[PDB]
């Protein structure tokens, strides 16, 4: 029937005066397009026939056509930067937006992926379908009293959408744009479907990767003990992006950070920084450490919470990248501690494996290292233990490793180097 | 995991 | 307001 067509049979039904010929070749276009090896997109860029099916739909009055040009320029919308430009240089945008109101369900869906995918090639397709108008139509589609009575895949679809408005960063999506989604969101982000909590926190942490005025419009919006709820899913393509949004939230302000603190957050970071999947560890241990940047309050509830151990097993083996934010965890923990703290720092066996990875090649993580020990020696001298902590450094061989960065390229390895050995190794 | 685009095999 | 925060790396 459609199948298996070639691009000059689709151009010769496309361009007849037939609108059901016109139909056929849409959808053998429609076929072409969907096949996963190789859709030949550039072909039918390349055959002009984006105007024609822009100009499908608007045919009210024949909406399989509609739906099938639809889902082609969808497909084509799904490529390339420049393939994504040619759908929008047709005037796909207005048309697509103009769908989302379509009586059949399926044709809007399918003009909320094509939006989707538009909106998903960067911010400036992400504002251009913005101000076109795309919020409104979307938004009124999710207003019902109960998102469960909405069809699994059209809201899934919704969702994602969505979370392309949110996404992407230079410039960040317009603020008034973002307090016109937020609230549709926040009810997305209590859905019981797996998908649209992904997408859904996905979008969240889109929206809190940025100053913290971006951060503040979601926090107070309240979503920050859902979004620890979500911490804990089995369902670990939600507890990803999940992590992402609860460690953009660390970065703003110490308030903004207690927040995530009063959630309950620090109660599933056991298992997080233990996560058997390297990124989740790496993401745990990144959020950690910017709240051993905080307060001293804050950096006591880490203590309490047991996480101190949990430091010290990323510190002795986990992934290069995760045991840089561990030790970046340790040098926040000793800038803002108390001495007390920076002294069960060391009782938790903090000092072997931070001299172990001395041994590392990276430069600025001995950099991070050296201010620890220092930071951790400055909590000694107040407390006349200084040579205490010499010797626990020297019997794990922590002393062959200062002594011999004093020949490192670098020029402040060596100049902390010598300066611990001048002033404690004396 | 979270694609910028998706394309529709269906 | 909190410098010695890092974004991600």
């Amino acid at each position: 029937g459609t199948v298996n067509w070639s691009v000059e049979d689709i151009v010769k039904g496309i361009n007849s005066n037939n609108l059901e010929s016109q139909l056929q070749a849409t959808q053998a276009a429609r076929k072409l397009l969907s096949r996963e090896k190789q859709p030949p997109i550039d072909n039918i860029i390349r055959a002009g026939l984006i105007p024609k099916f822009v100009s499908f739909l608007g045919k009210t009055d024949c909406s399989p056509i509609q739906f099938e040009s639809a889902w082609a320029l969808t497909n084509i919308a799904s490529g390339t930067s420049e393939q994504t430009k040619a759908v929008v240089d047709g005037g796909a945008i207005p048309a697509f937006i103009s769908l989302l109101a379509s009586p059949h369900a399926h044709i809007s869906e399918q003009a909320v992926w094509a939006l989707g995918n538009i909106a998903g090639d960067g911010s400036a397709f992400r504002d251009l379908v913005i101000k076109h108008g795309a919020i409104d139509p979307l938004l009124a589609l999710l207003a019902v009293p109960d998102l469960s009575t909405l069809a699994c895949g059209y809201l899934r679809n919704l969702t994602w959408t969505l979370s392309n408005l949110c996404r992407n960063k230079n410039p960040a999506p317009p603020l008034d744009a973002v307090e016109q989604i937020l609230p549709t969101l926040v009810r997305l982000l209590h859905h019981n479907d797996p998908e649209v909590l992904a997408d859904s926190c996905w979008a969240i942490s889109y929206l809190t990767d940025g100053p913290n005025e971006r951060i503040e419009m979601v926090v107070k919006k309240g979503v920050v003990p859902q979004l620890v709820k979500l911490l804990g899913a089995t369902e670990l393509p939600i507890v990803t992006p999940a992590l992402r949004a609860i460690g953009n939230i660390v970065t703003g302000t110490d308030e903004q950070t207690q927040k995530v603190i009063d959630a309950g957050a620090l109660a599933v970071f056991p298992s997080l920084l233990t996560n058997p999947k390297t990124n989740i560890q790496k993401e745990a241990t990144w959020t950690m450490s910017n709240i051993t940047a905080g307060r001293q309050d804050q950096i006591q509830q880490v203590v309490n919470h047991g996480l101190v151990p949990f430091l010290v097993g990323v510190l002795s083996k986990a992934d290069f990248k995760t045991q840089k934010e561990a030790a970046w965890a340790i040098t926040n923990y000793t800038s803002g501690g108390t001495v007390e703290q920076i002294v069960y720092l060391v009782h938790c066996g903090i000092i072997e494996p931070l001299m172990n990875l001395l041994s590392a090649k990276d430069t600025k993580i001995i950099q991070v290292i050296l201010d620890a020990i220092s930071n951790i020696f400055q909590a000694a001298e107040k407390l006349g233990e200084t040579e205490k902590l010499s010797i626990m450094i020297e019997e794990c061989g922590g002393l062959d490793k200062i002594e011999a960065l004093q020949r490192h390229e670098n020029e402040s390895v060596y100049k902390a180097s010598l300066n611990l050995i001048e002033k404690y190794f004396s | 995991a979270n694609p910028r685009k998706r394309h529709r095999e269906d």
